[PDB]
DNA sequence: GTATGGCACTGGCCGTCGTTT
DNA sequence: AAACGACGGCCAGTGCCATAT
């Protein structure tokens, strides 16, 4: 058993008949022959590739017949003491509130008849807990309100009982809230809604080791019960196209609806003067008990949907693999040293130092337009020839000697002579004129003389003025800007004539034979307008992305970053001109908008008593040096998919040369002794959706074109999916996958059409169709016999409408079943390409919660010094201390073995292609980055990582590498 | 090649020196040529108090240092630097029978080992301060000494010397922060040159690394014909320092926290001839709109412009423009401003050919009185940037100029 | 003397006990200044320039090259430098050797370089240029501050900062020009000085040229020159412009003319030594001008929280220099000796003010001050001290 | 495959009205 | 009593977020 009948290498004798069952089965003939005639008519069948080198390993022995119960074993074995706490807090019968909260340091119990008990922690199993931070002094907690299963809880920082006005702006644990046990068993469980804001003020939450606590979150078994999706949340809000059953049982994510949906009755009660979003600390000392009321009320609000939402959640996903899943997930985890606070500060400052000399070489421009005047010079400019151009009068109303001595008293008359001029002041008016002469557009821009804020030069000029695009002379494929009043910004054509200032007749068209000898209108785009008549030119809208009848207020916005080629878009002039001022523009874009996100973050820098001895005797460790956490807000499940959503970390953007402050990712750094052993796995979505297609055709891998094409093809030789499309139709790499990603998820020849026509504005609409037509059917194919068959993916979207279209669709793998929201009885054939991507990105989902599983199990059953860190997108990333660096890597290949052959058990496939059996490579580094060998230039550090900082290259390591490192074993003796 | 009309234009407004013939491109860069003009030499002055409050005043641990021009005593043979002998000696010595036969070769010995030489850098000086200098701080160990000097070069009768002012810091620090210091000043230094720049991105730096492993960095300026060196900084570490003073090492010691060790060095030197070479080369011109105002100006930055405003007359009574003309600048001058008397010229030309003059020598500010002056004080007042003319009171004049200058050090 | 030692020890000379002695700091063979000496040096650099050259219109600064290339005359008294590469080239073959070496001394005239000796030749070098800036007015003068290595007496090499002023006159009024001069200078000399009887000036004769004048200052054992006026007239310019001597006429009077050179040369170093010397006459104290000064006002710290006064010294100090105002970070340092002492080290610098920050200070906002000149103790409001300081230099300047 | 609401931010137009003279 | 400069109010477009505080 080392090829499958198609000729394709399959996983190694030794691995084979260790993980899945010796006797098994194999496909009939039959089959085989259907494979091989549709693999020959498209092509494929006569290329055989070099096999790969063999592996052998004494896998840990596995539970149960086969791979499902063995996952299924780990699964509730992770998951059971949760599931204790959980049921216990289910049965609860909640005492009445106590009539009057107090006034006191720290936790409090109240028992029955309302006594007040001091404590140092709730200590209890499980628990209902909301906590309130006042924004007027920062981000520190101010008080909390718990419950257990048998008493109320509250809690106060010295914040509020004591008044002083200077605290500390550095948090640290001292002021965070205790919540965990000293060393009743030892797990723990809490819930809440948006339960991650409430982890963050966890004072025991920050500690380099992880704890057995858990969190459980109400919004994210709300979204994946009786979640929405965007269009369907927007249509929800405006009611609150054809079949609207499906709002009765679905609401948005907040608390109150969330209350008002799964339990229902009387509303729940806001306070309309906010004062913990707008009041101050004053505020909350005097209204202190219906602050604490309306805490206790959330609480409760938040058990009652606890209660009717858990069991639904356990019977709508059955398999335990989805709540361990989701309880490792929602443990994430970034360290991070001194250097992130400096990151933030230089950051901010090539900010500003970008814009001052941005908004220096406006100026400068605006000066060199003065000029223009002379000779109505301005008349003949193709930008500027429609400004105010007019010039003020000024108004009025009511034989050599040598020096003797006593010269002085020559400096003395003539100091008098200047004394008796100053005192003309009776004939100029008292109500100034302002800078007369200057032109007027250009007197805009200067602040009055005589104000305290004046500065010299039109300092008032700045982006989003519709004077500076006029003033950098910008072009659209070499057409000049221009304003009008039927839209926004757009650019002039000056081809025209019959009528269409005698400016742009003749003076505009010279600058397109600059352009066009660098390299009925017959220029196409948006569409002329003739209201605007501007002599012999054209105007043309500035193509808005939701289409026409929009207005572009701004040729700077987003969607403009693309630009053009060098040789447009730009003047000729350099310093202090329009191509450095747009260069700028880009550079700082990212941070302009995301600079609020990152320097908000929440950070909490850990004493030296807490680190762990490992760090503190360290050879590589500084006694002056900050070591902190950052522990972000993700939800487990913030979209319908049950995808976990964060705007901040869990992001596409990586460090760039061009932006500022893209090395985000790259501070956080691992402490001395620790690493960051992680990897991407290799195309996740694709492997998935080719496997799913296989095992549908004929239960052989590899038997449809799209499997085939996804393992044979190599990027390195442009074979890969995303090469070759790009080849076969013509654009960039990252366009192409774009593209073929919006394919994956259901999107129509529409979606196709508009995207292509947006990546390149010169394309035709009328041939943009023929694209989006021809790429569909070689991709897609025809629909039935007459009026998916033909195609390189036909099996993988029958495949997937087949199960979204089920009576109750569930994912194939683990079989969670899809949000209420979505049943067809609900939506009656409505949404179905919503329920096609939920299917691909909900299998992703089920494939991550495996991946956690196995790597708990492993780091658990042999003593690996690891914890999870953080995953974003089909990358995971954990923190292991160094010594086991290579023993984690080892275990994660295992987990990819395992988590593949998982999806292959489920699918009826009783084999796996070598090819996919191990990551291509497994990363080590101190830091996080897209390739372990980049140093991440950016403008904000220009010297690189290694240079500022310190960070040197990590390893990126094969199989066969771990396997001579290791012995192939994962124990301490080895 | 807009290299020649620029050097042209250097040359007549006096920013340059010497004939047509003699300035040309390789003699600027080598420091061979004849001298910089009142122009230049104004200009040098203001780039160099920039630098020195940059760099000296504003921090509590740098000092000023004063290194002599030259080293005497003995040195290591075979340098085959110059040698400094004075011509009251040169025919003493030879007279009556001094081993005149065949040691007069051997004399050249002599030579290397009897007679001093003039110093090449800056950095000599300092290190040989460093443990005078040692008692300002009571040892705390990070500090520096900064110095602004002129150097002479070997350059190729056969070979001759080139001379260039540069202004050097020695910044001595703890070896463990030394590498972030680096950084820090790297930054510091770079965004001063990008401070007075037009066109900051043609300044740039570079990495680079010595044949002995140490770290360091270059700053180059882009000229039309190529990136040419200006400033550099350069990790040193102890070993100058250690051989500079052999024997006791304790001697060498300063305090880190609470720590005794012998400082890591930094050196920093750049040349500011070559400076201000480039921030005229900045400020100079170097499409379509262009083809008609095509007016020739240097750009210097306020700051750095030698000469602030100029100060003309009208055709008038004389006497009464000259006295007034002659109390304006005794008051702009005693408030820091520097201004160019045209008051005392006597012309053949109309204004045009005055501006084009005004703007070739920088001049941020041109001030006219006329007739009109002698009833009211209104004066007209042309900007450079701007050339827009305005009607200004006198009373006030002085106030608004200053308040400019000073926007232009912040802004 | 107890002045040298004083100022040995405040960083003021630089080098050793023996290095530092009286002949050695006249003839310009010293080891160096230290930083309080070098900031001297500047702030009497800086006033020479704006009395001489910013306050006139025909003052213009000059950039004079520190040496001399080319060909030279034989047999003078001034440093030459023997050839660079030359080392290199003789050393694997020798043209016989011999009694024709005598003519090698010739050969270093051939080719050897020389020092700048004086500011005056490489002036009187940008005559020709720098008459085209003022129109060929006649009157005009070039300024210079710059360095100069003259031999002492084997033969040493002694190191001269001085400021050098040439002035181009008409012959009809060149002895008012240089009366004129002596007395504007005198008057300078003066204005600094505690004692200005002990300034003086002489007039001298010469076989070529005219009448020239000598200031001395009176140094505790005998007068000593700091400055030389000189009519030197027209041998020099004419000798280094042969030929065509219409090239060198300047106009006077719609009439051409020959310029007569006057120069005036001062040495710094020189004049900083005797400031010092007459800045120093029951406590050893420098009572150093203000503007001369080089560090104004010492900021020192009190009993109390440290992280408070700390900042509020830092707030201070960063108040104090963006104005201008030279400040001596005295709070980095712990409390390791007595008030007094602090006091005496201040009064030796010749720090003009010493502030000291208590948590006093924190509780009502005031901060001690002292006076260098007086010794009384006063309080002032922190908001206030900045202005204070400025007004008090500003009174120093005009009185 | 359709997209609503609200909040914060900046720029441009406006008709009304005190101030100057 | 006539012209003007200044200004709270209104409109439009952009960006961020459906949640906690
Ligand atoms: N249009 C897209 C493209 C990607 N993704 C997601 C799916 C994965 O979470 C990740 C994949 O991104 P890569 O850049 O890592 O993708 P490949 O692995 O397909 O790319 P390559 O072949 O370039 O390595 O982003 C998405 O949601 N929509
Ligand atoms: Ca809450
Ligand atoms: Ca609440
Ligand atoms: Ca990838």
């Amino acid at each position: 058993l080392r090829h499958n009948p198609l000729d394709i290498q399959m996983l190694s004798r030794g691995l084979h008949e260790q993980i899945f069952g010796q006797g098994g089965e194999m496909p009939g003939e039959a089959a085989v022959r259907r494979s091989v005639e549709h693999l020959q008519k498209h092509g494929l069948w006569g290329q055989p590739a070099v096999p790969l080198p063999d592996v052998e390993l004494r896998l840990p022995p596995l539970y149960g017949d086969n791979l499902d119960q063995h996952f299924r074993l780990l699964a509730q074995k992770q998951s059971l003491p949760y599931l204790e706490a959980a049921n216990l807090l289910l049965q609860a019968q909640l005492p009445p509130k106590p009539p009057a909260w107090a006034w006191a340091e720290g936790w409090t119990r109240y028992g029955p008849e309302g006594e007040a008990v001091p404590v140092a922690i709730p200590e209890e199993r499980a628990l209902v807990f909301d906590v309130e931070v006042c924004l007027a002094e920062g981000t520190c907690p101010t008080l909390a309100v718990a419950i257990s299963p048998s008493a109320w809880y509250s809690w106060c920082s010295q914040r509020l009982v004591e008044e002083r006005y200077s605290w500390t702006s550095q948090l640290s644990p001292a002021d965070l809230i205790p919540l965990e046990v000293p060393t009743d068993w030892q797990e723990q469980l809490v819930v809440g809604h948006n339960v991650s804001f409430d982890r963050a003020h966890i004072r025991e939450q920050y500690l380099i080791q992880g704890s057995r606590m858990r969190f459980l979150d109400t919004m994210s078994m709300h979204m994946a019960i009786s979640g929405l999706s965007s269009f369907q949340r927007s249509l929800w809000i405006a009611a609150k196209i054809s079949s609207w059953d499906w709002l009765d049982i679905s609401s948005v994510n907040s608390l109150a609806e969330v209350h008002r949906l799964y339990v229902g009755g009387p509303p729940l009660e806001k306070e309309p003067r906010e004062l913990f979003v707008k009041g101050t600390m004053k505020d909350i000392r005097e209204n202190f008990q219906d602050l604490m009321q309306y805490c206790a009320q959330d609480v409760w609000a938040t058990h009652e949907v606890f209660q009717q939402q858990l069991p639904l959640f356990l019977e709508r996903c059955p398999h335990p693999v989805t709540l361990a899943g989701m309880l490792e997930m929602g443990v994430s985890y970034l360290p991070v040293n001194q250097n992130w606070e400096r990151y933030l500060a230089e950051a901010q400052g090539t900010y500003e130092e970008l814009q001052r000399e941005m908004k220096k070489s406006l100026m400068d421009l605006a000066n060199d337009a003065c000029q223009l005047l002379s000779g109505e010079r301005y008349k003949e400019d193709p930008w500027l020839w429609d400004l105010e151009w007019d010039l003020q009068e000024f108004k009025q109303k009511k034989l050599g000697p040598c020096s003797e001595e006593e010269e002085f008293q020559q400096d003395v008359m003539a100091r008098a002579c200047l004394q008796k001029l100053k005192g003309t002041t009776e004939l100029l008016p008292k109500r100034p004129q302002h800078l007369p002469g200057h032109p007027g557009w250009y007197r805009k821009l200067c602040p009055r003389l005589d104000d305290p804020a004046w500065t010299p030069g039109p300092s008032l000029l700045s982006l989003q003025m519709r004077v500076t695009p006029k003033l950098m002379a910008l072009t659209w494929d070499g057409f000049p800007l221009h304003y009008s009043e039927r839209h926004g910004w757009g650019y002039l054509v000056p081809g025209r004539r019959d009528n269409l200032v005698v400016c742009p007749y003749r003076a505009i068209e010279s600058l397109y034979r600059k352009h066009c000898l660098e390299q009925p209108s017959y220029h196409h785009g948006n569409g002329p307008y003739n209201d605007v008549d501007i002599p012999g030119c054209w105007f043309f809208k500035l193509p808005h992305k939701d289409g026409n009848s929009c207005n572009v207020g701004s040729p700077f916005a987003k969607d403009f970053l693309p630009k053009m080629e060098d040789g447009t878009l730009q003047a000729g002039p350099g310093g202090a001109s329009g191509p450095r001022a747009l260069e700028i523009n880009k550079m700082i874009s990212f941070w302009r908008n995301a600079h609020k996100r990152i320097s908000s973050q929440m950070v909490v820098w850990l004493p030296r008593s807490a680190l762990p001895r490992a760090v503190i005797r360290h050879p590589d460790y500084d006694e002056e040096g900050l070591y902190g956490a950052i522990l972000p807000q993700v939800v487990t499940a913030g979209t319908i998919t049950r995808r976990a959503v964060e705007p901040t970390w869990l992001t596409a953007s990586n460090a760039r040369p061009d932006r500022v402050g893209s090395e985000l990712k790259a501070m956080v750094q691992a402490p001395p002794g620790y690493t960051l052993v992680g990897a991407d796995v290799d195309s996740q979505e694709l492997w998935i959706a080719a496997v799913l297609g296989d095992a549908h055709f004929a239960g052989m891998h590899g038997c449809t074109a799209f499997g085939w094409m996804t393992l044979q093809g190599r990027k390195s030789r442009g074979t890969d999916l995303h090469s070759k499309t790009a080849t076969t139709v013509g654009i960039s790499r990252e366009h192409a996958k774009i593209f073929n990603y919006g394919r994956i998820y259901g999107a129509g020849q529409p979606f196709a059409e508009r995207l292509l026509m947006q990546f390149n504005h010169r394309l035709t609409q009328q041939e943009a169709a023929e694209k989006a037509q021809q790429m569909y059917a070689a991709t897609k194919g025809l629909r039935w016999y007459r009026l998916w068959k033909g195609g390189t993916e036909s099996e993988m979207f029958n495949k997937l409408e087949s199960i979204a279209t089920s009576d109750i669709p569930r994912t194939p793998v683990l079989g969670c079943c899809i949000s209420r929201a979505l049943e067809p009885s609900a939506v009656q054939e409505e949404f179905m390409t919503s329920r096609v991507n939920w299917v691909v990105q909900s299998s992703a989902v089920d494939y991550l919660h495996l991946m956690l599983v196995a790597m708990k199990w492993l780091f658990e059953e042999f003593a690996i010094d690891g914890r999870f860190c953080i995953s974003i997108h089909d990358e995971v990333r954990y923190l292991v201390r160094e010594e086991d660096r290579y023993r984690a890597a080892l275990a994660l290949q295992i987990t990819n073995l395992l988590t593949r052959c998982m999806f292959a058990y489920k699918l009826g496939l009783n084999d796996l292609p070598q090819s996919v059996a191990f990551f291509s490579a497994v990363d080590i580094d101190r830091c996080l980055r897209k390739e372990v060998t980049m140093d991440c230039k950016t403008p904000s550090n220009p010297t690189g990582m290694e240079r500022r900082y310190g960070i040197p290259q990590g390893e990126a390591l094969d199989i066969y590498q771990i396997i001579e490192l290791t012995k192939g074993s994962l124990e301490k003796r080895s | 090649e807009g290299s020649e009309a620029l050097l042209e234009i250097c040359q007549r407004r006096h920013f340059l020196s010497g004939s047509k013939q003699q300035l040309s491109r390789d003699s600027l860069l080598s420091g061979c040529h004849p001298g910089f003009g009142p122009l230049g030499v104004e200009l040098r002055k203001n780039l160099a108090a920039e630098w020195w409050t940059s760099v000296v005043v504003f921090r509590e641990q740098v000092f000023p240092v004063d290194a002599l021009h030259h080293k005497p005593g003995p040195l290591l043979p075979g340098d085959s630097a110059f040698r400094l002998v004075s011509a009251e000696t040169l025919r003493e010595i030879l007279q009556d029978k001094e081993l005149s036969k065949e040691q007069l070769v051997a004399f050249l010995e002599n030579v290397l080992k009897t007679s001093g030489k003039l110093r090449e850098n800056l950095l000599h000086g300092a290190l040989e301060h460093y443990v005078n200098c040692l008692d300002l701080v009571n040892k705390r160990l990070p500090y520096g000494l900064a110095q602004i000097g002129v150097c002479f070069h070997p350059v190729f009768g056969v070979k001759s010397i080139g001379e260039k002012t540069e202004a050097s810091l020695v910044w001595f620090t703890p070896p463990r922060t030394s590498n972030q210091w680096l950084d820090f000043w790297l930054r510091h230094r770079l965004q001063w040159w990008r401070k007075f720049a037009m066109s900051p991105s043609n300044f740039s730096s570079s990495d680079c690394q010595d044949e002995e492993g140490r770290k360091g960095n270059k700053l180059y300026y882009n000229f039309p014909w190529g990136k040419e060196l200006i400033e550099t900084l350069w990790n040193l570490g102890d070993h100058e320092l250690l051989h500079m003073y052999p024997g006791n090492v304790s001697k060498l010691h300063g305090r880190d926290g609470r720590k005794n060790v012998v400082p890591c060095v930094l050196s920093v030197n750049g040349d500011l001839d070559r400076g201000m070479l480039a921030y005229l080369y900045d400020s100079f011109q170097l499409f379509t709109r262009k083809k008609n105002l095509h007016r020739k100006v240097l750009k210097l930055h306020p700051c750095l412009a030698p000469i602030k405003v100029a100060l003309d007359v009208g055709r008038g009574p004389t006497l009464e423009l000259r006295q007034v003309c002659q109390g304006l600048f005794n008051e702009l001058l005693e408030n820091g401003i520097s201004v160019w008397p045209g008051y005392l010229e006597t012309m053949q030309s109309s204004l045009e050919q005055l501006y084009s003059k005004y703007d070739e020598m920088s001049i941020l500010f041109t001030v006219l009185v006329t007739e009109t002056t002698l009833e009211n004080g209104l004066i007209h007042l042309r900007s450079r940037d701007t050339t827009m003319k305005e009607m200004m009171h006198i009373s006030k004049l002085k106030d608004f100029l200053i308040k400019y200058i000073s926007s232009a050090k912040n802004v």
